[PDB]
């Protein structure tokens, strides 16, 4: 028996220290110390997500820049986007470990991991809502002026509703008898609301500055969806047979 | 006509950046990094309704040798018996 | 209304629709390879003439309907059917 | 019994956990678009897309994989997956708001049109971002992003592309009730 | 008393710059016609150092 309880950090500690003498010891030939428990399972679990970490941070950068290279079709809008990512993942990290250093809440490994991806990916959206109703402005043949001003106009608010729909969600999650998730719940909160207000602030001052610096923000594919068109169509004539093939996808998933 | 809070975001853009970089460098500095912090906010898995854990937590209280309920085991694998 | 107006009025549909300049839509023009149009397309101008001018054209109709004049002949005589 | 406590903990807490956060979604909604029926549509449509998405998810690692699903994965996708799924919803049904000035028939197209590949753009990169977290050692949080990657997929290309479009033409003017709206404006005569 | 009989012995105090201000006359126009803006990014900088 052990000081601790599992999941606790202090566990994870009495496991270290426990295999640590067992490892610095003169085992006899063929006999060697094995430590193993459910604590010690828990423990080397929060290791694991905290090492992989950070390779999870680099490859999903890897697959977001690559998917903004493609989907804008030119290198310089792609450096933009990437760059309000970075912002809005260093005030999640900060933030988040600003508070819980001085025990405001608790955080375990999958609270961690999932506050880093979801910030990244969360805050990624956020920034192609902005910019892609702004060059759809852009190709509507406003000027860089007001194309600024009707892209807040129609996309701060429903930017404003997804952040508070996604932090709401997990504020559902802290109620909850498990600890996990109890104490999941507020740092993913708190993390959403850093980014949404990153987006709607730190992504229009971007956008705002950029846009005056030559052909920047501009689009360059000019080019329609010939798939929507059809895929609209459809629907507005025809619900009942569209809707059926959304329900049959349904229904495999049920299998 | 224009909104005051776009425009608040465009005629006054540079200093709303240069905040936003000033507040992460303080978050930084001023606290360790979040794997680090982390690793110390580790809660225990074990909820205290629970009346497994109890149950163990109740046996070290009466038998007065331990109150955990965390125990970890030794094996000593030879070659030879 | 008169045969240009409605032509002016389909031309534009089908500049929204695919892109086709309202000048080069004529009368004589076919959906088939002069103008290049599908009939996917072609339903998406029916649907925006009804929601525009109130002319309903069914699938069935559409079918029969070969070039822009047919189309305002038949958008016409739909006019005459008051 | 520890996983037994742990199994009825989290059969507890999934089932308030997801009336949670159903209720204050739609709430939300509600406030946002003023129409009590498109934030329940924009609630129902979202649900069926996770009951498709949990089954992918399950055929991925339970039976093609072989390793089945960790017991903290579902409760963890459930608020995920409602999240996202209700946002791609809220930015299609509010861009119909704004485009039903024109005609609920023409509106849609002009939403479709309008956000088109922009939030499938989204949609994918959210999807690959989760499914990047895979990459972990630890399997229990690979299985957590696989599965919320899955249903951005389905929700993105499915519920947004064809569900939604096709019960606002259904509803006409219910879908947007109480607020009241035409479901077509005057006809208009031919310009010269 | 030494600003009196210095500035009578030569162009001794007499300024050299003989220079407007620009950064400071802009910056009073944005302080009057827009007070809150003004204010607001002012508070700002306040509150960052509580940190
Ligand atoms: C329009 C139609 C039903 C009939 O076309 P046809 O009369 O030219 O054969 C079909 O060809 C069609 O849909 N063509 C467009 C391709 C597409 O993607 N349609 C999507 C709507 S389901």
């Amino acid at each position: 028996y052990i000081a601790g309880d599992q999941g606790e950090s202090l566990a994870n500690e009495s496991v270290e220290a426990v295999r640590k003498i067992a490892t610095e010891r003169e085992t006899p030939s063929g006999v060697k110390a094995y430590v193993t428990g459910a604590a010690a399972t828990s423990a080397d679990q929060r290791a694991e997500g905290d090492a992989s970490m950070k390779l999870i941070e680099g490859v999903t950068f890897a697959v977001i820049t690559v998917m903004l290279l493609a989907v804008y079709r030119s290198v310089i809008t792609t450096l933009i986007v990437l760059a309000m990512v970075v912002l809005g993942l260093s005030g999640a990290r900060g933030i988040v470990a600003f508070l819980g250093f001085y025990n405001v809440f608790g955080l375990t490994t999958f609270a961690t991991n999932m506050v880093v991806t979801l910030a990244i990916a969360a805050a990624t959206d956020y920034a192609i809502f902005l910019i892609g109703r702004y060059q759809e402005a852009r190709r509507a043949g406003e000027d860089r002026e007001s194309a600024y001003y009707t892209m807040f106009h129609g996309t701060a608010h429903v930017v404003l509703a997804s952040g508070l729909t996604i932090a709401g969600a997990t504020l559902c999650l802290h109620f909850t008898r498990l600890p996990y998730f109890q104490t999941m719940g507020v740092p993913l909160a708190i993390g959403m609301l850093i980014v949404v207000a990153a987006a709607l602030t730190a992504g229009p001052a971007v956008i705002s500055v950029v846009s005056r610096f030559g052909k920047t923000l501009e689009p360059k594919r000019f080019s329609r969806s010939p798939g929507w068109h059809r895929v609209g169509t459809a629907t507005v004539r025809w619900p009942g047979a569209i809707l059926v093939c959304a329900v049959v996808a349904a229904l495999i998933g049920l299998l | 006509p224009r909104p005051r809070l776009p425009w608040f975001l465009r005629t006054f853009a540079v200093p709303i950046i240069l905040a936003w970089v000033a507040v992460v460098a303080i978050l930084n500095t001023v606290v360790p990094t979040l794997d680090e912090v982390g690793e110390m906010r580790a809660v225990s898995m074990a909820p205290n309704d629970a009346p497994s854990t109890l149950a163990i937590k109740r046996v070290g209280q009466v038998f007065e040798e331990y109150d955990t309920s965390s125990s970890v085991m030794i094996v000593l694998e030879g070659e030879e018996p | 209304a008169t045969q240009e107006e409605i032509i002016a009025g389909l031309a534009e549909i089908i500049e929204e629709v695919t892109g086709i300049e309202p000048s080069e839509v004529t009368p004589e023009k076919s959906f088939v390879d002069d103008l290049d149009i599908d009939s996917l397309s072609m339903v998406e101008i029916a649907v925006q003439t009804e929601d525009k001018y109130g002319v309903k054209i069914p699938d069935e109709d559409l079918a029969g309907l070969r070039t822009v004049g047919d189309v305002v002949a038949y958008i016409q005589k739909l006019e005459e059917e008051n | 019994a520890t996983y037994n406590d742990m199994q009825i903990g989290a059969d507890y807490d999934l089932i308030i956990v997801a009336a949670s956060a159903l209720i204050l979604i739609f709430i939300i909604m509600m406030v946002l678009t003023r129409a009590v029926v498109a934030a329940a549509v924009i609630v129902g449509t979202v649900v069926l897309s996770l009951a498709s998405a949990f089954g992918l998810s399950v055929l991925l690692w339970q039976h093609i994989v072989g390793i089945p699903l960790h017991w903290m994965v579902l409760p963890m996708s459930v608020i995920v997956l409602l999240a996202v799924g209700a946002d791609y919803n809220l930015l299609l049904v509010s861009r119909m708001k704004e485009e039903i000035h024109a005609g609920i028939r023409t509106g849609i197209i002009r939403a479709m049109v309008g956000t088109g590949a922009v939030v499938t753009a989204a949609g994918l990169v959210f999807a690959f971002t989760m499914a990047s977290m895979a990459v972990s050692s630890l399997i229990t949080i690979g299985q957590v992003g696989t599965t919320i990657g899955l249903g951005l997929l389905f929700d993105t290309l499915v519920v947004r592309s064809l569900m939604t479009p096709s019960i606002a033409t259904l509803l006409g003017r219910w879908f947007w009730w109480p607020q009241r709206v035409r479901e077509r404006p005057v006809p208009s005569k031919w310009p010269t």
